[PDB]
């Protein structure tokens, strides 16, 4: 609905054999490809619910394995000896770190995050994937924040992809985002 | 049917015959602490077959003393 | 010299009142179930 | 954290996701669809 | 609708009838218990709080001469053989008994939940007063609840009572 040109509708551009019939022009960013109908028996509202938190895990998850081979904060040097992006993930269970992301993570997601799936799944009014956060109002205009649903599951969808890669190239080969793109041989190959 | 006092005393106890609650009520926090329980009975089970070794958690009779 | 008549439970139901005070206070009907 | 108990969280994790989920995704999508 | 959090709706039954709502109910734990019992208990923890809070700091500045100097948690040991501990016990669980008629009163609605009647220096001259105040106490001792905890573990870990590991942050 930012243009039916870009979702919905008419904008099914797989040959479209008709449109998956669960999917139609209401759920945003749609353009119909749904070739093992997983809408068919599914709760498209724990669909939709579930395909944007994974989004912005990725995103986020993405944006930090290339801004942390590009930077480490002050200190980490000196903790987490300098090490490549899985390996935290082994080290920080120990430094205490991860520990205390799961924590208030989990502290979040109980709280917050289960009550509005199931209200969602209630049929309360929040659309899957509204935590109604908009600290400043890029939302507030009605006619952009259109635009940025179908943005924001867009870069995700793309990003999921990415963070996916970054983690399968990193164990075959190299170190990380920046580096695997650094070094294009399978020349060295550096252990995880 | 005899009315005694201790009858009497424990019949609210024995007054709700065959009340329900709606629907499936308390099923998912039952099938969660169930599969705690099993898992439970796993680590402790592999403790003992000794496929499961913490440390200090000697599973012999030396660990008496 | 006031005296109260005093029509109610029997010497030996107020006995079992104050047994019931140990052995059935209120404390846990407070967190009775809804 | 002993290898062996590393071994049976691993254990559990792939029985959850080889065996219980794979089975349970697929009662689902096809009792669902039919 | 929750204020606090726009997201979730708000528990059916906080709906600002008492004081400190913000439609806070997650876990929905209002549902299942009467509300009236819980913000009697909100109350009395806060206020033991409150009131630990003030001693884990004041104990640390000064503790009386007959005492031995120990910190704060060390003599929740000593106290328990003195037999100190059991005198504070056994007041505190007086001044209950009395409490547990106060509760049997307020679920049979009787009693405002949390009331003891308690104002000695007569601060409450006006119904917005005890509005005002009594929402500061529900935020105090929310807050006091959280920093007691907080109080503890910190020693536990530090081994530097609350104001010395202030004085000297000793970081892990
Ligand atoms: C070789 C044949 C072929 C061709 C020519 C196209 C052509 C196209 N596909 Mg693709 N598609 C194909 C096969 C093909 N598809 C197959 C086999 C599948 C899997 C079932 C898909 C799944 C697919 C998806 C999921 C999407 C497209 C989309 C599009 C359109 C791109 C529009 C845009 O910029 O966004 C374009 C017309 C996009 C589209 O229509 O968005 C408007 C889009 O999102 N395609
Ligand atoms: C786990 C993440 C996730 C989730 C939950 C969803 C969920 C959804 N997507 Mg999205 N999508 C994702 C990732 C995800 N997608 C990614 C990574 C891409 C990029 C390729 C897309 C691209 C995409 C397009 C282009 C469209 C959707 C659409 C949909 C909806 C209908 C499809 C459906 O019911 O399948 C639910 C999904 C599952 C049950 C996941 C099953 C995964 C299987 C079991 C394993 C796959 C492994 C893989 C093949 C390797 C639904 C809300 C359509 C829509 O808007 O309809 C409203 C639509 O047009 N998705
Ligand atoms: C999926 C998301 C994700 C995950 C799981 C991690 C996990 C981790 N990061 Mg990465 N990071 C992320 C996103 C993520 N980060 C993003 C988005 C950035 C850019 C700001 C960074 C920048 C970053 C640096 C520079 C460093 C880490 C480091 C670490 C490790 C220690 C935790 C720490 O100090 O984080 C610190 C990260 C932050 C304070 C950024 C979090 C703030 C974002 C915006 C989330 C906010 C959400 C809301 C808006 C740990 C393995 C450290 C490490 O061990 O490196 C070897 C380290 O030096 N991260
Ligand atoms: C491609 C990125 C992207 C885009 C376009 C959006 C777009 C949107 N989000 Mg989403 N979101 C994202 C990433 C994104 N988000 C990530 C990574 C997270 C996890 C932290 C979230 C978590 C989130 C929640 C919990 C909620 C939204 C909501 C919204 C909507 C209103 C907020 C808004 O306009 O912000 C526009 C955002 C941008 C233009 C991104 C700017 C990037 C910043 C400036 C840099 C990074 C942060 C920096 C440290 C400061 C809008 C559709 C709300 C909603 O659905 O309301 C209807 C809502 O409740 N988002
Ligand atoms: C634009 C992307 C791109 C580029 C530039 C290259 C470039 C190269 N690849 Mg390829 N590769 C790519 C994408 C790409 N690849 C993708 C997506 C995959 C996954 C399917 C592979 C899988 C792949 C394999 C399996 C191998 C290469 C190898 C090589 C190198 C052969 C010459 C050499 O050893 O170094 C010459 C310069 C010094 C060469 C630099 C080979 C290699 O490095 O040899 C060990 C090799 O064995 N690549
Ligand atoms: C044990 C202390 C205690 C008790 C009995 C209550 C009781 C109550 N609170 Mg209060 N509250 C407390 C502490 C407490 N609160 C603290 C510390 C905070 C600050 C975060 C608040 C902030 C707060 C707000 C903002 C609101 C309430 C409200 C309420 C009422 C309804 C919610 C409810 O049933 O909560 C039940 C609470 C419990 C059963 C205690 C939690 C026990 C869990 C199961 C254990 C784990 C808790 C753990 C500390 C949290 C996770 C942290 C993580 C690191 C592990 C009820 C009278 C609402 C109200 O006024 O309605 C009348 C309201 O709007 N509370
Ligand atoms: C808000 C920005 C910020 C972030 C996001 C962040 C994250 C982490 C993580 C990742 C979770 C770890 C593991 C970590 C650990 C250490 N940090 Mg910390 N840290 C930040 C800020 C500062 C500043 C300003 C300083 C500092 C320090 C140290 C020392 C030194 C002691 C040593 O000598 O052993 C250690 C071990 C000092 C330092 O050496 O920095 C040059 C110091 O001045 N940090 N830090
Ligand atoms: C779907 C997951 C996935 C994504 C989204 C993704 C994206 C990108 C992009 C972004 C557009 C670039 C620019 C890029 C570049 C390279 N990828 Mg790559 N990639 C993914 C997965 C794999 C696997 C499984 C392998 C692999 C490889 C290489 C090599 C070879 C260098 C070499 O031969 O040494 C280079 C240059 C191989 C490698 O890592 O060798 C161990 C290898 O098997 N990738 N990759
Ligand atoms: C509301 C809400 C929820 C919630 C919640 C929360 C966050 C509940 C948290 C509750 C807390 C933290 C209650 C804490 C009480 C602390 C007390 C009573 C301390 C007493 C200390 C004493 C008596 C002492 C002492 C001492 C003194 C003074 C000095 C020493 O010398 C000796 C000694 C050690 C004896 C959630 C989200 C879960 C779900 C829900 O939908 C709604
Ligand atoms: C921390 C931890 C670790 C870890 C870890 C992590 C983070 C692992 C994460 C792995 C991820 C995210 C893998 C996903 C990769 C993406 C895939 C397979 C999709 C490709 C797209 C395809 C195939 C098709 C797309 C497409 C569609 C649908 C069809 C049409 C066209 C097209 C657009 C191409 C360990 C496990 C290593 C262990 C360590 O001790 C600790
Ligand atoms: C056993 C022992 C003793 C003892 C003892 C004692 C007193 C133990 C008591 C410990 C206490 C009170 C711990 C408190 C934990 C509270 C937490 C984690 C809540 C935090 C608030 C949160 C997470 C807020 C989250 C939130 C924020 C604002 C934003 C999101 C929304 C919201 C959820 C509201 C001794 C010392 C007597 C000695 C003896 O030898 C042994």
């Amino acid at each position: 609905y930012r243009e039916g040109v870009l979702q919905g509708l008419g904008t099914d551009a797989i040959p479209g054999t008709d449109r998956p019939k669960n999917l139609d022009g209401a759920l945003v960013g749609d353009v119909g490809f749904d070739p093992l109908g997983f809408s068919n028996w599914l709760d498209l509202r724990w669909a939709r619910e579930a395909e944007i938190k994974h989004g912005r895990v990725a995103m986020l998850a993405a944006t930090g394995m290339i801004v942390q081979d590009v930077y480490k904060f002050p200190g980490v040097q000196k903790t987490f000896g300098d090490a490549s992006m899985m390996k935290l993930h082994n080290v920080a269970v120990d430094q205490g770190a991860m520990q205390q992301l799961f924590l208030w993570i989990t502290v979040l997601e109980t709280l917050t995050g289960i009550p509005a799936i199931i209200q969602t799944l209630n049929g309360s009014e929040r659309q899957p994937g509204d935590f109604g956060f908009d600290p400043l109002g890029c939302g507030r205009n009605p006619e952009t924040l259109a635009r940025r649903q179908l943005v924001e599951l867009k870069n995700g969808r793309l990003a999921m992809i990415a963070v996916g890669g970054m983690v399968h190239h990193y164990l075959l080969v190299g170190r990380g985002p920046i580096e695997f793109v650094k070094n294009i041989p399978n020349f060295k190959n550096p252990l995880p | 049917a005899l009315r005694t006092r201790l009858g009497e005393l424990l019949r609210p106890l024995n007054s709700e015959y065959g009340k329900v609650a709606p629907g499936w009520g308390t099923t998912p926090i039952m099938g969660f602490v169930m599969l705690l329980f099993a898992v439970f009975l796993l680590i402790i089970l592999q403790i003992y077959n000794s496929s499961l070794i913490i440390e200090n958690v000697d599973v012999d009779w030396a660990s008496l003393g | 010299k006031a005296a109260p008549e005093y029509n109610g439970p029997s010497f030996r139901e107020g006995l079992e009142y104050v047994f019931s005070f140990v052995w059935k206070p209120p404390i846990l009907i407070a967190w009775k179930p809804r | 954290m002993t290898p062996s108990f590393s071994a049976f969280i691993n254990s559990l994790l792939a029985g959850l996701f080889i065996v219980i989920i794979p089975i349970g995704t697929a009662l689902l999508i096809v009792s669902q669809s039919d | 609708f929750s204020a606090a959090v726009p997201f979730l709706k708000r528990p059916t039954n906080l709906d600002g009838q008492y004081i400190g709502d913000v439609g806070f109910d997650p876990l929905g734990f209002s549902d299942v218990f009467d509300l009236r019992v819980l913000r009697e208990a909100e109350l009395k923890h806060g206020r033991f709080a409150m009131l630990a809070t003030l001693g884990f700091i004041v104990q640390e500045l000064y503790t009386f001469p007959f005492f031995p100097k120990m910190a704060p948690v060390d003599a929740h040991d000593y106290f328990v053989k003195q037999g100190g501990g059991s005198q504070i016990i056994f007041w505190i669980s007086f001044v209950e008994l009395f409490g547990v008629v106060a509760l049997f009163e307020t679920l049979q609605g009787k009693r405002e939940p949390g009331d003891f009647a308690f104002d000695p220096l007569g601060l409450a001259k006006d119904e917005a007063t005890l509005e005002r105040y009594r929402l500061a106490e529900v935020k105090h001792a929310r807050l006091a609840m959280i920093a007691i905890g907080g109080f503890i573990h910190q020693y536990w870990v530090t081994k530097q009572t609350v104001l010395e590991q202030l004085g000297n942050f000793k970081s892990l």
